[PDB]
């Protein structure tokens, strides 16, 4: 008797709360024996990437902890509204809309909470740098003069994260028989110019292509440098160094996730030395000024919500699927959803595009007023022009 | 190939991965390339899936450099179809007597691809005898003395006097 | 009104883009612009022939714009679902025996020739207007372009040297050329500029020794549009830092990868656009082979 | 004291971790932290256990 | 090591973070000092590039390879199991911790 209106009215109830807005996912594919969920992680060349479905244990009030027992109050003493045997009573239908702006709004709560966090941090990508070594070569070129050096293991914490978020096959290996047509091919396939070592000696082909292209070797380890790059004409030896960081910015030109807007190219040359201190009290203070107090009832959920702030790095941060035990897949363009390949920043599709404008405003000369030195000497103030 | 009246449900019966996933991906890959000889024993079903899948990572493995590629291509776009100049011509017979058939749109004639290995293969039971040959036409260089691990009787046991 | 002896061969019909300093024509532009050949192939099909019930005219009184449209919505920049309350179909008007409603100068429909209002010589849009009254109908689910096959074409059109197009085969080539701080969006808007129609009208309704001769003339302006396009859907479009510059690169030109969501360093394509570029296309094209 | 995400401390299953951690952690002695760093650099005349 | 790699692994994080430094101002002063070749560690040197940090970066990767670690390790229990979980998550808040 309850299994009657309970699955013909209960059901048509999920029929379509299996579609509200904000209630996105796939909750059970239908087969016990074989469906474990999508890991959805937030990917973070920066910091430890934190996964979506974790085991947090934050017990939302109450709530995550399944109670069995809560048949038996429905089946044997609980009233039906259809079952109601007999009474008409007719159905109710919620006006969706109650429950839709609500929806539309904590959404809404959420997109704006995350905005300044989300644009700094945005501002700041094109900025780790790694630290490069300089090898001189034909004596006679200042600093930058030939074939650029990075620690292998150093490479990998920087410079890698990100090809394998950008797809696109892993570097070449530059390695004593290979010459600029093999280089060339994979620097050009990879687009970041970067090559990884093994064996030495690397043939003169190969040493003047990486000058006269500025390849960044990624080198394990540093004994004798020197020795493994058949060395002729000298002029190249372990004592020419230009220890150079290199602005992750100036070797990753891929606009969908790294603002490296010219204009912004000096933004942070501007800046004085960061912390993840500051950035974040920027984000605290950026954030505390823009006074935005939103709904009576958008209120709620953060009270509710505990914003107590928002650890996680975020200095890129990548939606991507995490198959079972770390790894962290790629973006197989064919199983995960295309919203999610890049990411922008975080940014409505919109918005980006003003700040298309502003960066050019930021850098427009008539607003610059704030020069550098000045100059100490001693004339006459006699027909002062102020130029 | 052999020539035979074969009434069959549609002429190339392979099955387009639509957003397969490499596994998938390599397995149709070889798919096209026909890579066998006509075995005339039975193959056993169940392992028949690992048995072809991995017969691919074999096949472009030993590959060929020039069919190495031809082959690395199918393996990317694959949402195409690759028949064979023959085949072609064939479904063309069929489109011609009733323009209402509508079979698959994006596809691509091959060229009678590119030589091969007919694999030999099948799943039986048998174990296989070789008889070595005594002299080729792969003029060896030298290559590395071979070491075989340790037969671990239960498998094979030796014994004293057949 | 106004005659043409050729029509895109006439003064304020000039094709520009502006690169770095001034603003150069596209025939110049596109030699700026290189290839990279990929391990891969790309044989061209048959565009099929365009379906014939051009659509229904529709009561509508205002003469609704029609270059801005088309072009907005092609090159768009952000035009979301093109194929809704989507007139291109009213374009279908112009197209008759004697209509009166006169296609203006300025890209709009008028119905009846107005005070002081240029206008193309009723004589040719009724074949211009007389074929892309089609582009109208790419949402109606039988009539749909092809789509992701139409793609070979616009390719090799745009590259594969003279010899590629020839014999129809012709690797996925990716496009490299010298960008300059957001180059690809901006030689983009800047299309969206052209009076495309001035284009078109003439496209499709010129004889024979004058069409041919102009269909050579105007390949170079032509490409430069289906390149402002390809893009739109490609792969993974890329900056590349070199020595000084920034050679920017189209990862496969030529081979619609179905791509639609905002990506920044172009124009995205909601899948409506996406069909409808696949419609413009396949008429345009089927007629650009006399 | 500020040890661990606070409300690790709380949840039921951690608390075995939340003890290890608890345990082997210390209390900030405002005498040993000056000490552990002067060690660094000074000399060294017993051959540290 | 041949075999055994992964314990190699496990045991290069050790390897300090610093550059060695020889006492010049001291070496200049005179002032006593053993050795004659006075040049010392110091444990991390300074940040050159403006926002990376080579030194707390570096602990983040061994909040890895050992977080990593957490989980080749298996086990046979319930508090072991639970507990193996949330400390994989101890470990690396307490990373962000030190960042």
């Amino acid at each position: 008797n309850i299994a009657v209106a309970h699955t013909d009215h209960l059901s048509v109830v999920y029929a379509t709360m299996s579609n509200f807005m904000l209630n996105f996912t796939n909750n059970f594919s239908g087969n016990h024996a074989t469906f474990k969920p999508d890991q959805y992680v937030i990917t973070s060349p920066e910091g430890s990437y934190k996964p979506i479905i974790e085991r947090q244990g934050e017990t939302v009030d109450g709530l995550t902890i399944i109670d069995t027992s809560i048949v038996w109050p429905i089946l044997c003493q609980c009233t039906y509204p259809l079952v109601r045997q007999s009474i008409m009573e007719e159905i109710v239908y919620p006006d969706p809309s109650t429950t839709l702006s609500q929806s539309l709004s904590v959404a809404q709560v959420l997109s704006k909470l995350t905005l300044p966090d989300a644009f700094i941090n945005m501002i700041l990508s094109g900025g780790d740098s790694v630290v490069m070594r300089t090898y001189q070569t034909e004596a006679d070129d200042d600093l930058d003069e030939g074939i650029r050096m990075t620690t292998y293991d150093q490479y990998l914490s920087h410079i890698r994260e990100r090809l394998h978020i950008t797809n696109v096959p892993d570097p070449i290996y530059i390695t004593g028989a290979s010459t600029p047509d093999q280089i060339a091919a994979s620097v050009q396939a990879t687009h970041v110019a970067v090559v990884l070592y093994q064996s030495g000696v690397i043939n003169g082909p190969a040493s003047t292509y990486l000058r006269e292209n500025e390849v960044l070797v990624v080198m394990p380890d540093y004994y004798d440098v020197v020795s493994r790059f058949a060395n002729a004409n000298l002029q190249m030896n372990n004592n020419r160094y230009h220890e150079s960081v290199l602005e992750i910015a100036d070797i990753f030109d891929q606009a969908d996730f790294i603002q490296t807007s010219d204009a912004v190219r000096q933004l942070r040359a501007l800046m004085p030395t960061l912390s993840t201190s500051q950035i974040r009290h920027a984000i605290e203070r950026i954030a505390q000024i823009t006074d935005v107090d939103s709904t009576d009832y958008g209120k709620l959920t953060l009270r509710f919500l505990g914003t107590l702030t928002r650890s996680l790095k975020m200095q890129n941060a990548q939606i991507r699927r995490i198959r079972p035990d770390g790894t962290v897949l790629r973006y197989d363009d064919q199983i995960d959803i295309e919203a999610f390949r890049w990411s922008r920043y975080f940014l409505d599709e919109l918005q980006l595009r003003r700040l298309s404008v502003g960066l050019r405003l930021i850098t427009n000369p008539r607003i610059a007023r704030r020069f550098n030195g000045v100059r100490i000497m001693y004339l006459t103030d006699d027909d002062p022009d102020p130029d | 190939d052999k020539g035979a009246l074969v009434e069959a449900d549609r002429v190339i019966q392979r099955l387009i991965p639509l957003s397969s996933s490499t596994y998938v991906q390599r397995l149709a890959a070889i798919g096209a390339l026909y890579p066998n000889e006509f075995t005339e024993n039975v193959l056993d079903l169940s392992r028949l899936s690992t048995a072809l899948l991995q017969l691919s990572d074999t096949y472009y493995q030993h590959a060929n450099d020039q069919l190495r590629r031809l082959y690395r291509r199918m393996y990317n776009d694959s949402r195409t179809l690759y028949m064979t100049q023959r085949h072609q011509e064939l479904l063309l017979a069929q489109i011609t007597a009733d323009p209402n058939i509508l079979l698959y749109p994006y596809t691509y004639i091959f060229t009678t691809i590119p030589t091969s290995m007919n694999y030999i293969s099948n799943t039986g039971q048998g174990r296989i005898k070789h008889s070595l040959t005594v002299t080729g036409a792969t003029e060896h260089d030298t290559v590395a003395d071979i070491v075989l691990g340790q037969t671990g009787e239960d498998v094979i046991t030796i014994s004293m006097v057949e | 009104q106004q005659p043409t002896g050729g029509y895109t061969t006439l003064e304020q019909f000039a094709f520009t883009i502006r690169n770095d300093g001034t603003n150069a024509t596209p025939t110049q532009f596109l030699q700026l612009l290189s290839w990279e050949a990929t391990e891969n192939e790309l044989v061209k099909k048959t565009i099929p022939t365009p379906e014939t019930h051009l659509p229904s005219a529709r009561n509508v009184p205002g003469n609704v714009y029609i270059e801005d449209a088309i072009t907005q919505a092609l090159f768009g920049i952000s035009a979301q679902n093109v194929n809704a309350h989507g007139y291109f179909s009213r374009l279908s008007a112009l197209a008759l025996p004697n209509t009166s409603a006169r296609l203006g100068l300025d890209g709009v429909i008028y119905n009846s020739e107005t005070i002081n209002i240029p206008f193309y010589d009723p004589a040719a849009v009724a074949n211009f207007a007389a074929t892309y009254a089609k582009l109208g109908n790419a949402s109606t689910p039988r009539y749909r372009a092809d789509m992701i096959d139409i793609y070979a074409h616009v390719g090799l059109e745009l590259a594969g040297t003279d010899a590629e197009r020839a014999a129809g085969v012709m690797p996925v080539k990716r496009a490299k050329f010298d960008s300059w701080e957001g180059s690809l969006i901006s030689l983009s808007r800047d299309v969206v500029n052209w009076k495309i129609l001035a284009f078109l009208i003439d496209l499709c309704s010129l004889e024979g020794e004058a069409l041919r001769a102009f269909k050579t003339r105007n390949r170079d302006v032509f490409r430069m549009m289906l390149f402002i396009m390809s893009t739109a859907v490609a792969a993974n479009v890329v900056n590349r830092k070199v020595t000084k510059r920034v050679d920017r690169v189209l990862e496969y030109i030529g081979v619609n990868s179905m791509r639609t969501a905002g990506r920044t360093a172009t124009i995205t394509y909601d899948l409506s656009r996406h069909e409808f570029a696949a419609k413009f296309l396949q008429l345009t094209f089927t007629r650009w082979n006399a | 004291k500020r040890y661990f995400p606070e409300n690790l401390e709380q949840n039921q299953s951690a608390a075995r971790l939340v003890s290890a951690v608890k345990a082997r952690a210390s209390e900030a002695d405002i005498s040993s932290i000056h000490l552990a760093i002067a060690r660094e650099v000074s000399p060294m005349f017993n051959v540290h256990e | 090591l041949a075999g055994a790699n992964t314990i190699i692994a496990i045991m290069r994080l050790f390897t300090p973070q610093g550059f060695l430094r020889t006492d010049d101002l001291a070496i200049a002063a005179n002032f006593p000092r053993a050795s004659r070749n006075p040049q010392t560690y110091i444990p991390y040197t300074n940040q050159r590039g403006t926002v990376t940090n080579e030194f707390a970066s570096r602990f983040r990767t061994i909040v890895a390879t050992l977080a990593n670690v957490v989980n080749e390790r298996a086990v046979q229990d319930d508090m072991q199991k639970a507990t193996r979980s949330c400390t994989k998550q101890w470990l690396r808040h307490l990373e962000t911790q030190f960042d």
